[PDB]
């Protein structure tokens, strides 16, 4: 019974040709399913995506007259009939699934009408801007075209049910937030002619949990704590020097963290600014004390600067931190 | 000569792109595992790898025969002929087939026409984490697996055994460096997709993670430095050098304990409850040297030395039995 | 001490010469053989590097046998169809070949030495 | 229909053993490259790898067919059963072709005959980079593509368009480099046998300064200038100078270890190895020049106050004139 | 002639069914294997596993291709492993393994006249090694291979190391990087399960790892520091700025040694025998620091150089006690 | 036209690819020559050094005679697979890779008198063990093996088609090497015994010197330095317990922080190195440096600014003069 529907089908069917070729473009309706996006590689600019990528067109030569509707096939059914060769354009590394048997699905009407499902996992390709790092937002993309076919002969477009999520929380990101998810259509000439790219975009941003304690924190204690040195009398040279040197020692350590998780972009991210600011904060509380000390002994402006440098300097921290976060936060 | 007869003529006017009772009935797939080492389980990536024995058993009608023969031992090359249920696992990552020396399956073809594959895989599977307890945190990382093409009324899994017994990890099979392997949990339910509605066989391997590394490793350090700190109260007010040298340096080595202990901790946006033990730390030794800096600026004991000799000992042993209470509890 | 002890050889007309190292480990390392005729020349002789790979002079080529007791660390030269010309002290030399194997200053430690006699 | 008699007959006969115009004139190969994108430049082991869009033209006239109007484009899995150039790159080290969903390949027949033939390679060419300057060098990355297995007899190779063969440059964004400029070459290796047809593709990678200036430059500086605080205290002052001296040469050893365990591994001197030893010395000679001072007085009880005196203009006269050598030299 | 040994193979192979084991219902297939081992590396205590390298041979005979007037042994192409039965032999404890494929698939097939077939292969296996590190680094790990049949019984096929005690060669000339193989073992048995007795055959080796490199290392520096520790009790208790600052400095000291062998140790997270070493010492110093605390506030507080010089003697004392117990317990 | 078309035909009619040539007739005789287009980087953590090639390899087959116009054909690379070829392996080849982007890089030559010449173009990961006792003054011989794999001695003999000498050609752009510089190569041939039988193994050696330029400067240059800050404090009057003090304990951490991050960079090991043993040395000398100024300070009688004391004058003489000898061991030793 079966056997012998599918006999007649594969007879006289040649699968280099796609549906109504030489008469009207091949329409498809795809869909998918994000199982779950994997971790957002920043240094290499990629985020790995796991998905169910489902498509839909129409073959009158598949036609059969039967009562059965449907059959349902495998993954060794897949080659002999015509099959879209869609490749993900921002894909830099992708690859499906064969445990314990390739993870695809083949449906067919009597109709005509084909369903083609597979599992696939995605290295795609995501540009960052780190500007704003770690109070950053990115809207990273997922395209995909017919790669030998124009316009003029295979079109592209979402069904009602275009992209779907599985549990959220479940995805593996570790740093970023998903929170939205936008899908386009547009034509896109190249050398060899215009194609129709379908894009689907995960808005990520990024969350300021960990920086907050191991960076901004300890960065903001520490020029803090080289502020105590205004106040520890001018007659304790080794004191106040030994506690100037120390914490430029211990802010030159935090320096290092601030470049540990992003690749070696050449701009001042947000970050960078910090705790550069902070250094030089720290830096200046021992110049300041050279000063003093060099006018009290070796040679009313004296006096002035002691009882300044407890005013100015925690005026000028907070006011660099009232427009910095300002600056990001707000703006 | 009789046994090469019989083998080929099974697959004379067999069809392996139907299922056994195509229009019939519904084919009941009965599985078992023999789990022979949990691999380790990996933080950084959410995932763990794990070696089993996959056997399925069902029943196919078209392969009745009869003989002097029992049971058979079919080449794998063969096996490529005959339907087999397209199992797979719904969480797999990178699951490797072993191919070495031969590839590691097994089909055996009883007289009843029931058959028995095996194989050997090698499954990483993602399993999800809320490191939010770190390093006192368990975990339940799951293994699901049904078909794919077949939905919930033409395939349907059943474990071999019953369920608590379908699983069996093996005597030495825990290669778990840091967690400790408790417990599975064997379920099976039905989940729906945009497809259909499908059958999945599920397992849960608890696992519980030791925190004797971490106590010797970051816990003592930073209990004993911030100690140090304290200690200073002690020392006499006179000696500006000595306390201000003390208050500093111990910063700076809290610093470097904070920076070495993430280094181990996975990169996490959420703050895990480790790193807010070392804050805590980080701002008791930072308080020890303002408090220094007050009494210095209003020069027996002052009475500040005197008083932060007994409120800072007592607010730091106050706040561990509230963080060891509340998480270990 | 690392010392290169030869042993085995002396008058004869079938001899197996060894070579005995101690005081160092040459497991990778190339414990070669080397012939000095009085006066002549240091002549190139057979080794063995790490891979049993073995090597001979096309001078002698299929007449002296090679061969390495890597668990020992020694190396025993066998010689075979003797003839009067043969009539030198052989030396055993262990080194890392370097600028190659067939060179006497490739070897860094050097074995003292045995002198066969071969008349006919 | 009528497409599927001419595509049949086409390939009725046809041998792939043999180039087209076997005793005729060479078969022209017009190349045409578009560089997706380029990632993973690095320096330890000399390489990059960049995804692009090469494709190929040359003219077959045994796929000439007369009646149809359209540019025929088969199935990716045709192309096995046609001829194709042996073209390969000279200079790769790993290299495939992205097969997701199916195997990224077009074959497009023009009824004149004209064949093309378009791949999708992800391909990790060799680069020998030359890091004496670093960070203030400029790299010269090719990619050698030369027919295996014929000769100038038999195949010929040329950019098709011209300087616009390849496209797609422009708008490559690196994390640290900046793709100047790029040629394009068509040579012919000329040896004893005959000529080997040959085109080259070349950027000139420059590398961008601006993360080097914030992480490694101005820690470095700014180090060195505390170290020269201690020429303005008091010479009685012991217990200070040595300690600001002495731990402003342990910040510099925190600086320069760090850097290695975070800048790639390069084991020969670079231009910011000779910067970071050029630093070391300056705040080790600042520690110095106090135990000099100090003996002077104490062990030997000139002006001892004229020692710091004349340090107080050498010493920032000196690392002045050492940074303006440096820049200079360097650019 | 040498159309005839075409012959005489075509005799063979011709009617030969690969599905059949020799003797397929008589005596059980006795199968000779011997190992011949070229190198091993990769040894990573992260993931207890190992990486070697194989000549990997099966002897076996099969008399339904023995061959008569032909006294050599016939050695056929490589690709004629396709046309005959070899044992499904798998180790049992690989978590990665290939056959080398360069210049063309590592393998050799030997007919002798006696229908005697070997059957070699070129393994390298990334087999799996469980570790026991609590004494680590002066750790002895045991490795191993199993090796089984798959779908075989003791009824059917019979494993043994061909050539008793000699049948793995190779393995002295081996050279680990950190270890020093000690001995090697052979073990044929037959594991036992309700169905009948499955053949096994282990190869198992016994590393050593050699603690040259921790006493140079970690050792050595803990040492000097502790010692370091001791100097401040032969300092002057009304030496405040000198002691404490000495003191805490190698409190921190000891902090980087702890801190930097941990990156450059393997993460292994549990208490192993380095680790108490350098708790150990930890302790030591911070006591140190504690003691003069406690001097400084008995003088000045409650006011003594007996607590200074009994603790000259006690320190010295009981941390060459903490070594004796140590290195007897650990050896 | 279809004259080349039917001479291909007749190739394979009753040819074996199952068989050598000359068969249980006479040696096969493999005349071959390496081409080296990039001497690839060499990893001291793998132990490992790269390599691309275009291995050349020349045989007789008498089964392959044909008389026609053309006189030498290239084959398809779908019909070079049905014609025996040797099983060529290398001894070495941890994971080697045979390019075949876009196209099979392999070509198979058939000259009328039957000579076929068959190029490759290869990838491989030769292993090399070194023995890093003087790192970084060493300097290795990393190898390159290949030979049969099925035949042995009496069926397969390879030869270089050249003087050994030249029959390894190294590109001028070859070197890959950043650390290493490649000194020359050494080319030979050997015989093998195993448990199958003899073979003929084919053998290139790859001088290797180390470059030692980044050393000096990284490691050796700031603790020589860190020594003679460390060593400067004797000039330092007795009386400035706190500044002696802080100024021996700090070099201690500052040479702690350089044996650390030199480590690093040198592969893991467990001998003593010979870069190992200068480390210690220099840790040494900064710890015997501050334990001599405890000594000092147990005879200060007066803690105000007494003398020079006499530790203090044989100290500043004694601890520059040993250090200075040490150098002359060390290095005199590991560069002769
Ligand atoms: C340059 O060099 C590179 C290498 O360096 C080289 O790349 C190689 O390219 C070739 C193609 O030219 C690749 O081979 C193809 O791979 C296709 C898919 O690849 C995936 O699956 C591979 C294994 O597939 C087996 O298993 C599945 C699941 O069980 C099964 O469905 C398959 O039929 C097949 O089963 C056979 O093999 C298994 C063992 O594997 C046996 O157990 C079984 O009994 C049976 O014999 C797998 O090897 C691949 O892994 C590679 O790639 C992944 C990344 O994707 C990577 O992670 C891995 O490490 C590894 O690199 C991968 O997972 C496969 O579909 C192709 O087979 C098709 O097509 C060929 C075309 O000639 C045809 O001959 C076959 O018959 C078959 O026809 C299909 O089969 C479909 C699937 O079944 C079916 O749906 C269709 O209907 C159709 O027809 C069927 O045919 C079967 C069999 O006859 C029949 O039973 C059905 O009824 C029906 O008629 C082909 O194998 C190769 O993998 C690449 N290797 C590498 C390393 O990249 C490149 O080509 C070179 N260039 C040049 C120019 O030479
Ligand atoms: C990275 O580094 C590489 C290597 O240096 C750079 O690549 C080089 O780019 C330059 C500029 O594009 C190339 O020079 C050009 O070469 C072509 C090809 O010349 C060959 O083919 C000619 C065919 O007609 C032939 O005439 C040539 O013969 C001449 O040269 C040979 C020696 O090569 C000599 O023996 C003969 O006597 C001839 O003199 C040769 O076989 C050439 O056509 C170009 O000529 C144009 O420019 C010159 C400028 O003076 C002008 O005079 C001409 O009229 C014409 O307009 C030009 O010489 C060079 O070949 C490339 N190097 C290699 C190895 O291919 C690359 O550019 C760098 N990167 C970047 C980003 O720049
Ligand atoms: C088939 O392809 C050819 C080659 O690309 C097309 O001819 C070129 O078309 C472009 C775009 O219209 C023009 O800019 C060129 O001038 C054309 N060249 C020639 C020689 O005609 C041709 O138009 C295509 N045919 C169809 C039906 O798309
Ligand atoms: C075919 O192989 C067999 C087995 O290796 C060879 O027989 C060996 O011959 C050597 C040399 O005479 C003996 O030392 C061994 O004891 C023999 N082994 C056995 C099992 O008989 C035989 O010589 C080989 N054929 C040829 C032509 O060499
Ligand atoms: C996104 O997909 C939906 C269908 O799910 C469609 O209605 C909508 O128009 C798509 N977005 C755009 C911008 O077209
Ligand atoms: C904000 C920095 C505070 C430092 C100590 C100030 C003490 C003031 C006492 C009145």
């Amino acid at each position: 019974d079966v056997t012998v529907i599918l006999n007649n089908l594969l007879e006289g069917y040649d699968n280099k040709l796609r549906p109504d070729i030489g008469v009207k473009p091949t329409l498809i309706h795809t869909d998918m399913y994000v199982n779950s996006i994997g971790p957002v590689n920043a240094i290499n600019m990629e985020y790995t995506i796991d998905i169910f990528f489902a498509q839909t067109w129409y073959d009158r030569r598949l036609k059969f007259n039967s009562t059965i509707k449907v059959l349902r096939l495998n993954s060794n059914m897949v080659g002999k009939i015509w099959i879209p060769d869609t490749f993900f354009r921002n894909s830099k590394k992708a690859d499906a699934h064969w445990i314990t048997t390739p993870n695809r699905m083949l449906r067919i009407w009597n109709d005509g009408r084909v369903l083609y499902t597979l599992r696939l996992t995605i290295d795609a390709e995501c540009q960052l801007q780190l500007h704003n790092f770690p109070m950053d937002e990115h809207s990273c993309p997922l395209e995909f075209s017919s790669y030998g076919y124009p316009r003029e002969e295979i079109v592209y477009q979402w069904k009602r049910s275009s992209v779907e999520v599985g549990d959220t929380r479940s995805w593996r990101l570790y740093q970023f937030s998903f929170v939205g998810l936008r899908n386009t259509t547009e034509v896109v000439k190249t050398t060899s002619g215009d194609y129709v790219v379908m894009s689907v975009y995960f808005d990520l941003s990024r969350r300021m949990g960990y920086f907050t304690i191991q960076t901004y924190i300890p960065c903001t204690l520490i020029v803090v704590l080289s502020w105590v040195s205004f106040w520890i009398n001018k007659d304790a040279v080794p004191a106040r020097t030994s506690l100037g040197i120390t914490t430029v020692l211990t802010m030159t350590t935090l320096s290092t963290i601030a470049r540990k998780s992003l690749p070696k972009v050449s701009y001042v991210t947000a970050m960078d600014l910090f705790v550069s600011v902070c250094f030089i904060f720290v830096f200046s509380a021992l110049v300041e004390y050279g000063t003093l000390h060099y006018f009290v002994s070796n040679r009313i402006r004296i006096a002035k600067m002691d009882s300044y440098a407890r005013i100015f300097f925690p005026t000028a921290f907070c006011l660099f931190n009232l427009v910095y976060w300002v600056s990001y936060l707000y703006l | 000569t009789v046994f090469t007869r019989i083998l080929d003529r099974l697959l004379d006017g067999y069809d392996n792109r139907l299922r056994p009772g195509l229009g019939e009935r519904v084919t009941e797939v009965k599985t078992d595992i023999f789990v022979t080492s949990f691999g380790p389980v990996s933080d950084h990536d959410m995932e763990y790898t794990i070696d089993v024995f996959f056997r399925q058993s069902w029943k196919d009608e078209r392969l009745k025969f009869k003989g002097p023969m029992t049971v058979l031992r079919l080449n794998n090359l063969m096996a490529s002929k005959i339907w087999t249920p397209d199992t797979f696992f719904h969480n797999g990552k990178k699951s490797v087939a072993h191919n070495m020396t031969m590839p590691n399956k097994l089909l055996r073809i009883t007289e009843d026409g029931t058959l028995l594959y095996t194989m050997r895989l090698t499954v990483r599977a993602e399993c999800p984490m809320h490191l939010e307890d770190f390093p006192m945190d368990a975990h339940a990382c799951p293994l699901k697996f049904g078909s794919y093409a077949y939905t919930r009324a033409e395939v349907v899994y059943e474990w071999t055994r019953e369920p608590a017994r379908s699983v069996v990890v093996a005597e030495d099979g825990s290669r778990l460096n840091q967690y400790d392997l408790l417990g599975q949990t064997v379920d099976s339910g039905i989940v729906q997709s945009s497809t259909g509605e499908y059958v999945v066989m599920t397992t849960h391997f608890h696992l519980k993670r030791k925190i004797g590394y971490f106590v010797i490793q970051t816990y003592l350090p930073c209990i004993m430095t911030v100690i140090l700190s304290q200690v200073s109260f002690w020392l006499n007010r006179e000696s500006v050098p000595a306390r201000t040298v003390f208050g500093v340096t111990t910063v700076l080595t809290m610093t470097t304990l904070s920076i070495s202990a993430r280094n181990s901790l996975p990169k996490v946006a959420y703050a895990t409850a480790m790193d807010w033990f070392i804050a805590v730390c980080y701002a008791f030794v930072f308080s020890a040297l303002i408090e220094f800096a007050t009494v210095n600026y209003f020069t027996s004991v002052s009475k500040i030395d005197r008083l932060s000799r007994i409120a800072f000992p007592l607010l730091f042993g106050i706040f561990n039995l509230v963080y060891w209470a509340t998480y270990l509890n | 001490q690392v010392q290169l002890q030869e042993s085995g050889g002396g008058l004869v007309q079938s001899l197996r010469v060894s070579c005995a190292a101690s005081g160092r480990t040459f497991t990778t390392y190339i414990m070669a053989w080397f012939r000095q005729a009085p006066g002549k020349e240091r002549e190139f002789l057979a080794a063995m590097d790490q891979g049993r790979i073995q090597y001979y002079g096309d001078s002698v080529r299929g007449r002296f046998t090679i061969s390495r007791d890597y668990a020992k660390n020694s190396v025993d030269l066998q010689l075979d169809g003797l003839r009067p010309e043969d009539t030198a002290v052989y030396y055993c030399a262990a080194g890392a070949g370097f600028w190659g194997l067939r060179t006497a200053s490739s070897y860094h430690y050097w074995g003292q030495g045995t002198q066969v006699t071969v008349s006919s | 229909s009528f497409v599927k008699e001419t595509v049949d007959k086409l390939l009725k006969g046809y041998d792939i053993r043999l180039r087209p115009d076997f005793g005729g004139p060479p078969v022209c190969v017009g190349m045409n490259i578009d560089i997706a994108s380029i990632d993973m430049v690095s320096e330890v082991n000399m390489d990059y790898t960049l995804t692009m869009y090469f494709q190929q033209y040359w003219r077959d006239k045994r796929l000439a067919y007369s009646g149809i109007p359209l540019n025929l484009t088969l199935d990716n899995r045709v192309a096995d059963q046609l001829w194709v150039p042996d073209t390969y790159f000279l200079n790769d080290k790993k290299s495939f072709v992205h097969g997701v969903t199916v195997k990224n390949r077009m074959i497009r027949l023009h009824p004149d005959g004209t064949v093309l033939y378009g791949l999708r390679i992800t391909t990790t060419a060799a680069c020998m980079m030359d890091l004496r300057r670093y960070p203030l060098d400029e790299q010269n990355c090719t990619l050698e593509i030369e027919s295996y297995g014929y000769t100038t007899d038999d195949i010929e190779f040329y950019w098709r368009g011209g300087d616009k063969a390849v496209t797609g440059v422009e708008r490559i964004e690196l994390p640290q480099f900046s793709i100047v400029e790029h040629r394009l070459v068509s040579r012919n290796v000329v040896f004893a046998t005959g000529a080997y047809p040959r085109l080259s593709l070349s950027f000139r990678l420059k590398r961008n300064i601006g993360y080097f200036i914030l992480q490694t430059y101005m820690p470095s500086i700014l180090i060195t200038i505390l170290s020269w605080v201690s020429f303005w205290i008091n010479y009685d002052a012991s217990a200070a100078r040595v300690a600001l001296g002495i731990t402003t040469v342990l910040t510099m050893t925190t600086i320069n270890t760090h850097l290695r365990e975070t800048l790639p591994k390069i084991p020969y001197v670079k231009a910011i190895d000779m910067y970071l030893m050029g630093c070391f010395v300056f705040v080790f000679l600042a520690l110095l020049e106090y135990a000099f001072v100090n003996y002077i007085f104490f062990g030997r009880g000139t002006d001892v106050n004229a020692i710091d005196r004349w340090s107080r203009i050498v010493f920032p006269f000196t690392f002045s004139l050492f940074n303006l050598v440096y820049w200079l030299y360097y650019v």
